[PDB]
């Protein structure tokens, strides 16, 4: 759908339309701009406008998982001024928080 | 090339090594060294175009004493010192053995785990948070097919072993990357016996000169972090260091980059590796090294002893084509579950994402189909925190330095030795080349450094590879010059 | 029915029949033809006739389980026409088309 | 019965590990697939071992004089596709075919 423009997304457009979509959505299409029209500023362009704007899009699709699942932390010991009397500990994420 | 295949033939037997019709056996004089002819008035490497000039000897040192041609050293000798080396130390099992030959003489390796072992690129940040992926992808290989996965990498195998060998695989699938590490560090401890130890000088101490795989100036062909170079640095004091980064003497780091400055194309003489895994983060200090010397010394032992030995000379280096595995590896889909419900496991519950219905053309979730894996939205999702950390491209460097202090003298300075490698980039196995469901030419592409890594069934795979030019790779090992 | 007459199935006919009954259809008559109605052109275009017509009746008998099975998507590379910032990869069908 | 199939053919062994060779078949019944055509392979890995590399004449290489089997111009008795006349005459192009 917007694959004739001059780099449309600018990476806002992805922010919108969730991520399971557009995939599906790409396979329908039949052609790209049928003149040329972005191409002249590198392709990279575009490409680091919709690989930079997917994750934005996946984002928002997870958002609703951080409530499903608990907190993540770190897993290093990452020495802090609060350490003493009870020195961190890292943890392997390998069970399942997701809330039954 | 092709007008007279020179310096190639390496059938020969020291019978006929010795006749008097060898045109080569005028140019072996001293066994400490290695003649040949080259074009006069060059000094360096200067263009990629060798210049006109009359040919001239000049004078290269034969460093190991594998480099022995053939038909002076034969096989047979070889492998028989090394029963007599090898002699009641570590030998691995029947069963482990069968196991990783297996795997590497099949050509059913699953793409994708090529695909997650070049993304992680090495740090250790995005490995903790990918766990849950990585046990489920092994498994759902091993216990079908029963060939471990995984043995494209050392910082991988130290990986799995440091954290994964605590039940969370089965005992004897574990036990193999165990055993095989265990090998290499009796492998490593052997050559303690052959040194003697205390005469420290310009900093080569006795462990590390009289071994190749012991030098911390001669790195391996593949790396991810900056570990040699800061060796290096303690290193060359002495030896006169030359650098080289895509046409650039020098060369910049940071510490970790992000997901948006990306720049598909940068153009400098810069590197990046992981992140620094704790103290600081920025510009107070620039680089802080990875590992210790012992991870380097035991990391380049691997790639150039066992991988060959295992490969049986079917192994072939590929350079990454990332433009198309980063903006395709965020092509998940991922179902969420009711607040109040459970979660699948079985690929019978349209919420499992494996299930016949979340099947969609042109998305990562195809591999895993292709591959038959196991997989869940804790697995997947865990995969997309490459904001934080992304290697953006794999490139080549030309890196050398003097001879040691063993051959220090006032005419062998001017015989330095070049050493050219991919950093970022990949160690790959047995070629398929007789598959369509991915397009070949997308992913990587072929470039060999060492004649270990110069399989002929590793080449089609470029762009026109013609067979007019396929003719010729059988006999030698193709190297950018 | 289509046994006393000149290729006059033509896929023309049998089409209709189902894929389940024709069996029984064929294996009934046994009566040839004294001046052979169903003969005086060659079994070379009799049976030319009848693949084809079989063919095409057994085509509709999935015409309808089209509402309960999935379609047939790309298996192969197959370079796409919005082919860039794509990789287009192929799919390999051995998935249940079992769905409710 | 403990059986393996479809080994009348060539292209059946070879479809098979290129597609099928994921863990749809027990491992028991693929692994004969696979060791036949490391065999195939390494019937081809002797040739070359048991020949001089950079002798071709007239276009045709080394393994192309040495054996029969590599001689592109030898064909085998059933041919699925037409590339092996494609080859053929893309070869022989001086031995009046």
């Amino acid at each position: 759908r917007v694959v004739f423009d001059p780099s449309n997304p600018t990476t806002f457009s992805v922010e919108a339309i969730a991520a399971y979509t557009p995939v599906a959505l790409i396979r329908l299409l039949n052609a790209s701009g049928p003149l040329q029209p972005g191409h002249r500023v590198d392709i990279a362009d575009a490409r680091s406008i919709y690989t930079v704007g997917a994750a934005a899009s996946a984002a928002r699709a997870r958002a609703n998982h951080n409530a499903n699942t608990i907190r993540r932390t770190a897993m290093f010991a990452e020495t802090d001024p609060m350490t003493w009397l009870r020195p961190t500990v890292g943890l392997k994420r390998t069970f399942n928080p997701r809330i039954i | 090339m092709p007008h007279h295949p020179h310096w190639v033939n390496e059938h020969l037997t020291i019978l006929q090594f010795i006749a008097p019709s060898n045109p080569r056996l005028r140019f072996e004089l001293n066994p400490a060294f290695d003649f040949f002819v080259a074009p006069g008035d060059v000094d360096l490497p200067g263009p990629q175009r060798p210049p006109e000039a009359m040919p001239t000897v000049n004078a290269t040192l034969r460093i190991i004493n594998g480099n022995i041609p053939v038909p002076l050293c034969p096989i047979s000798f070889r492998d028989c010192r090394g029963t007599q080396l090898g002699l009641g130390r570590h030998t691995m099992t029947p069963a482990t053995i069968k196991a990783v030959k297996d795997t590497f003489e099949d050509r059913a390796y699953p793409t994708i785990f090529y695909m997650l072992e070049a993304v992680i690129h090495g740090n250790e940040r995005n490995f903790c948070a990918l766990l849950r992926l990585l046990t489920q992808c092994i498994r759902g290989y091993w216990e079908q097919s029963h060939r471990v996965a995984f043995v494209n990498n050392f910082h991988m195998l130290m990986y799995i072993t440091t954290y994964l060998g605590n039940g969370e695989l089965p005992e004897v699938c574990i036990n193999i990357y165990r055993d095989l590490l265990q090998h290499v560090r009796a492998l490593r401890q052997t050559i303690t016996d052959f040194t003697i130890q205390g005469e420290g000088h310009n900093g080569e101490t006795s462990e590390a000169l009289n071994n190749i795989l012991t030098d911390d100036t001669f790195i391996a062909p593949i790396l991810w972090d900056c570990d040699a170079l800061i060796y290096r640095d303690e290193a060359a004091r002495d030896r006169l260091p030359a650098i080289r980064v895509s046409g650039r003497n020098g060369y910049q780091a940071l510490h970790f980059v992000d997901m948006a400055g990306h720049n598909f194309q940068r153009r400098d003489n810069v590197l990046i590796h992981g992140r620094p895994v704790r103290g600081d983060t920025g510009q107070g200090i620039p680089i802080t090294p990875h590992h210790d010397r012992e991870w380097g010394i035991l990391s380049k032992i691997y790639y150039y002893i066992v991988i060959p030995a295992f490969s049986r000379g079917s192994c072939c280096t590929m350079g990454v084509r990332y433009d198309r595995l980063y903006p395709a590896l965020q092509a998940v889909i991922v179902p969420e579950i009711p607040a109040d419900e459970e979660a699948p496991t079985t690929p019978e519950d349209p919420r499992h994402p494996l299930h016949a219905h979340q099947l969609v053309p042109n998305s990562l979730n195809v591999y895993f189909h292709n591959a038959h894996l196991t997989v869940d939205g804790d697995a997947l999702l865990t995969l997309q925190e490459l904001m934080g950390d992304m290697a953006e491209r794999t490139t080549a460097i030309l890196v050398s330095s003097a001879p040691d202090a063993g051959a220090a003298t006032a005419t062998t300075r001017n015989m330095r030795i070049y050493d050219g490698a991919l950093y970022h980039g990949l160690i790959m196995m047995a070629y398929q080349a007789y598959d369509e469901t991915i397009a070949t030419g997308t992913f990587f592409y072929p470039v060999p450094v060492n004649p270990l890594f110069a399989c002929p069934e590793h080449l089609a795979s470029l762009r026109g590879m013609t067979n007019a030019r396929r003719v010729l790779a059988k006999m030698v090992p193709p190297i950018p010059p």
